[PDB]
């Protein structure tokens, strides 16, 4: 899954590189921007620990650290507004269907979002969360459950979900992205029938603003029947 | 090198075929074409390499026309999918080789695969709340195209519903608001010719 | 094959003349392997001075040479070049005459 | 007057742990470039030698000629290992390809192994030749097995060679298609026995190779003129040497003619 990474102006930026690769050689970086076409910035040659810039950039603004072993980091210098942007790492991979040539495999991405207006200071996803209907079980004998997320930045959010005991992604289905003054808005809804409407199921979502750094975990309680 | 991507939008009835037009630049005799697919969560999916010496590629419903004189390398995704709704990037190898090589990349393209004709099934509507905040919950319907319209005693915020796709083929859509009203709110689903009423569903 | 002895032969740039500056060529070549030992003498006496061309080969996978140094021929001066080769039992002394 | 790219390489094994990897390039007669072991890159030796390929093109090529140097000793002292082969190693490889008109174009790579051919590359794969010391076979086995490779010689052979010929063409016709005027002069031969006296004829100084030289007593040129190699000099042309054995008396009043480029139609005429 894609990450973000927020920061101010005149500040740096650390991007971290979503491949795990056991025998790395070069690393690439490449910047997507929204219209524009995906164009790589640089190259970390992991032999000689050299970055191989593209004509153009100034040496300094970026620099790919390696912390330790089959880990990269892109560090930013200096960021202003053009620097934002969805970044990705990428190698010569042959690959998933291994072939006898090698095709350019790239990570998840990271979405860096360079601010200047810090409005507001708790930018978390605030939950809204929808107590299940008993009227649904009643007729169609399905239970519904929403999830309203709202004021939070940047518009970046995954989810999925589980079963509690199981690992299980369940499926559910999201609302498109709406602007809401500055900040952003977004919801989610899951349908279960009567058959596993006892177990408990917990609705996860992913943030940059999260409490502690870790995933919140929105525990859910099962349907009830009542006469 | 340059590559250009002359369609920004393409829409294709599902189990139809679409072809993805693209025309390079290159200051290689030998090099090779890469297609890759953008999902909407930004990840970067190989499908197909060309190459300038070989026979024209084919891996599985992706197959590439390569017409070298014109430089045009026009992908082709043969019996469409749902989940073939993505952009698809045409990217020119620099040569395309070698591990320190880069991709040259066009602006993508962005394939919107058309659903099927189903039968037209009403709207099952169902009441769902949270203190201010009230949304029906619209349940399998077609055709999907709702003109839903909100008149409410204590109107805050006007939101859009949803129209995408369900595994069965008729989508559920939501639409929500936080009004100060938490008695009763009055709203209608219009199921075309007509706008039935959802007071009488629950 | 080891059995491929190198093919001396000595030469000037411009026409010899005693006392006016030249360039003496030797041209080492038809041998195999690569490793040898090549050095060009006054008389008896190696040029400290000696430059070379880069080691190439001919078609025939044999290796050839070129190693020049400026020189002014005089009548008591005698230029020679020595040419030490695995082919070899002892090194081999190419003469350079005026004439010829 | 051809122009055919021969990429050519020295790699010598001394023992299982010395070992020296070194090259150059002729376009035609010219030395383009050169590839020292203690170098990380290719020198190049003209000022139009990267041809028409721009510094990142150049760094490309510039990176398979290092890992290429690298993993080609590597294999060797895989293969000696594997193959049982006594240690003072003499690897050559020539390499390269001619343009002709109507694009046209011919490559080749070929492998040779203590001074004799062993291998070459023709079309997708590596052949071994007529006279296959048999363990030739067993590393054309595994050679073959890297399809990534294969592709790899094709695209350089097929591909980028004739692209880089032709770019050093266009870049270099100012050097390649100069001339430079030979100088000739006359010289006293050794005596082979008593009357017997033989007559040397020298030119100097030609830059683009093809010449003619032949002794003559007047209009009718003389058989008996056996000249000797084309030996080059370090100041980038040519020299030539013509021996004539006479019975004496066939000497007094002989003349000579030399055919050049350099020369504006008329040729260089040497007398007595
Ligand atoms: C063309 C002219 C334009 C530019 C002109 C510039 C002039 C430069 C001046 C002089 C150059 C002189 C050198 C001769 C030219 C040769 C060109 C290099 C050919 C490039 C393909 C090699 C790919 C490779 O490196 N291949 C390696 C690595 O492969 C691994 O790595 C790859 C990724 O890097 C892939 O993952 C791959 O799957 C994996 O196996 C092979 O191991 C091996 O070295 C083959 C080399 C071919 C030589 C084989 C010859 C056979 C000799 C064996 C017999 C030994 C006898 C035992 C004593
Ligand atoms: C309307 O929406 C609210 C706001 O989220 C709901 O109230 C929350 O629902 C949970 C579970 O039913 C309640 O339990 C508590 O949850 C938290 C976890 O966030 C946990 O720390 C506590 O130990 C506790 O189990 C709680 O009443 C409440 N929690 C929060 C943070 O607001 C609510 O379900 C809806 N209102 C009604 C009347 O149902
Ligand atoms: C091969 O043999 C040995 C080791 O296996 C080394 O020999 C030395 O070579 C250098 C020059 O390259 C000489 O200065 C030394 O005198 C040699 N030392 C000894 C102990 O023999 C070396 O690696 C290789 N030698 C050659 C000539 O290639
Ligand atoms: C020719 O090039 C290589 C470049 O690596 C030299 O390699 C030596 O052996 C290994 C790798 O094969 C290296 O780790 C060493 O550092 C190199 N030895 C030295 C003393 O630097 C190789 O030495 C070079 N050949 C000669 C004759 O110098
Ligand atoms: C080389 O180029 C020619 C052009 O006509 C082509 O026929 C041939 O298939 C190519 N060979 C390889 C090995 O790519
Ligand atoms: O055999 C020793 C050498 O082999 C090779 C390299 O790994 C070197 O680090 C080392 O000097
Ligand atoms: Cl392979
Ligand atoms: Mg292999």
């Amino acid at each position: 899954g894609t990450k973000s990474v927020t920061r101010p102006t005149r500040s740096s930026a650390e991007i971290t590189c979503d491949l795990t690769v056991i025998n790395a050689f070069y690393i690439h970086w490449y910047l997507h921007q929204e219209g524009k076409a995906p164009q790589r910035l640089l190259y970390y040659d992991v032999s000689n620990s050299k970055d191989v810039l593209e004509s153009g950039l100034s040496p300094g603004k970026y620099y790919t650290h390696t912390p330790r072993r089959w880990s990269w980091i892109l560090i930013l210098r200096n960021l202003i507004e053009n620097d934002s942007g969805v970044y990705y790492c990428a190698t010569w991979d042959r690959g998933n269907p291994k072939t006898h040539y090698y095709k350019k495999l790239f990570g998840s991405g990271t979405t860096l979002v360079v601010t200047d207006k810090q409005l507001d200071a708790d930018v978390s996803p605030k939950p809204t969360i929808f107590l299940p209907s008993i009227a649904e079980t009643k007729l169609q004998k399905a239970g519904t459950y929403l999830c309203l997320l709202e004021k939070f930045f940047p518009d970046v959010i995954k989810i999925h979900w589980q079963e509690k005991k199981s690992n299980t992604i369940l499926g559910s289905q999201e609302g498109n992205t709406m602007k809401t003054n500055d900040t952003y808005m977004k919801f989610s809804w899951l349908t279960v029938p009567e058959e596993s409407l006892d177990k408990e199921h917990r609705c996860i979502v992913r943030h940059e603003n999260n409490k502690n750094g870790v995933d919140q975990e929105i525990i859910f309680p099962p349907i009830k029947t009542d006469v | 090198q340059k590559v250009t991507q002359a369609q920004s939008s393409v829409s294709m009835p599902v189990r139809k075929a679409v072809t993805l037009n693209c025309l390079y630049e290159t200051s290689w005799w030998s090099y090779y074409i890469f297609w890759y697919k953008q999902l909407p969560s930004k990840e970067m999916i190989f499908l197909i390499r060309q190459g300038s010496d070989e026979q024209n590629a084919k891996s599985g419903r992706y197959s590439v026309n390569f017409k070298k004189a014109a430089k045009s390398v026009a992908l082709t995704i043969s019996a469409l999918q749902l989940e073939d709704s993505a952009k698809y990037f045409c990217a020119l190898g620099d040569p395309g080789g070698l591990n320190t090589d880069k991709l040259i990349f066009g602006k993508g393209t962005r394939v919107t695969v058309e659903p099927r004709s189903q039968p037209h099934t009403k709207p099952s509507v169902f009441v769902m709340k949270n203190g201010t905040n009230v949304a029906c919950l619209v349940k399998e319907f077609y055709p999907k195209d709702i003109r839903i319209n909100l008149v409410s005693s204590k109107k805050i915020t006007e939101f859009d519903p949803a129209i995408v796709i369900s595994p069965s083929g008729k989508y559920n859509a939501v639409k929500l608001g936080k009004y100060e009203d938490s008695n009763s709110v009055t709203c209608s689903v219009q199921h075309d010719n007509k706008t039935v009423h959802s007071t009488d569903f629950e | 094959m080891i059995q491929r002895t190198p093919k001396i032969q000595v030469y000037s740039r411009h026409p010899a003349e005693n006392g006016k500056s030249n360039f003496l060529n030797c041209y080492v070549s038809g041998f195999h392997p690569s490793d040898i030992e090549v050095d060009l003498l006054k008389n008896g006496e190696r040029i400290e001075k000696v430059e070379h061309s880069d080691l190439s080969f001919s078609k025939d996978w044999s290796f050839y040479l070129l190693y020049y140094t400026e020189f002014t021929p005089t009548e008591k001066d005698e230029y020679a070049c020595r040419v030490n080769h695995v082919t070899l039992s002892q090194p081999k002394i190419v003469k350079w005459d005026r004439d010829m | 007057r051809l122009f055919p790219l021969r990429c050519l390489q020295i790699s010598s094994f001394a023992n299982s742990s010395w070992t020296r990897t070194d090259g150059l390039a002729w376009l035609g007669e010219l030395q383009t470039h050169s590839w020292s072991n203690d170098s990380d890159t290719v020198r190049s030796l003209k000022p139009w030698s990267q041809g028409t390929f721009s510094d990142q093109q150049w760094e490309t090529l510039q990176h398979i000629f290092r890992v290429y140097r690298s993993s080609f000793t590597r294999d060797v002292k895989e293969f000696a290992k594997m193959l049982r082969l006594s240690y003072p190693l003499e690897l050559q490889v020539s390499a390269g390809c001619e343009v002709h008109p109507g694009n046209a174009s011919n490559n080749f790579f070929h492998v040779a192994f203590q001074g004799k051919d062993i291998l070459s590359f023709q079309g997708t794969s590596w052949e071994p030749t007529q006279e296959a010391p048999l363990w030739v076979n067993l590393a054309i086995q595994v050679l073959n097995q890297d399809k990534w490779t294969r592709e790899t010689v094709q695209w350089l052979l097929n591909g980028t060679c004739p692209q880089f010929v032709s770019g050093l063409l266009e870049s270099g016709k100012s050097e390649l298609k100069k001339q430079v005027k030979p100088k000739a002069w006359l010289s006293r031969g050794p005596s082979p026995g008593p009357g017997r006296l033989l007559l040397v004829c020298h030119v100097s100084g030609f830059y683009p190779k093809p010449v003619w030289v032949k002794w003559m007593r007047g209009e009718q040129e003389q058989q008996g003129t056996q000249p000797g190699d084309i030996l080059p000099n370090a100041d980038e042309t040519w020299y030539l040497r013509a021996t004539l054995d006479v019975v004496a008396g066939e000497a007094a009043g002989l003349s000579c003619r030399v055919k050049h480029s350099s020369l504006e139609g008329q040729d260089i005429v040497l007398y007595w």
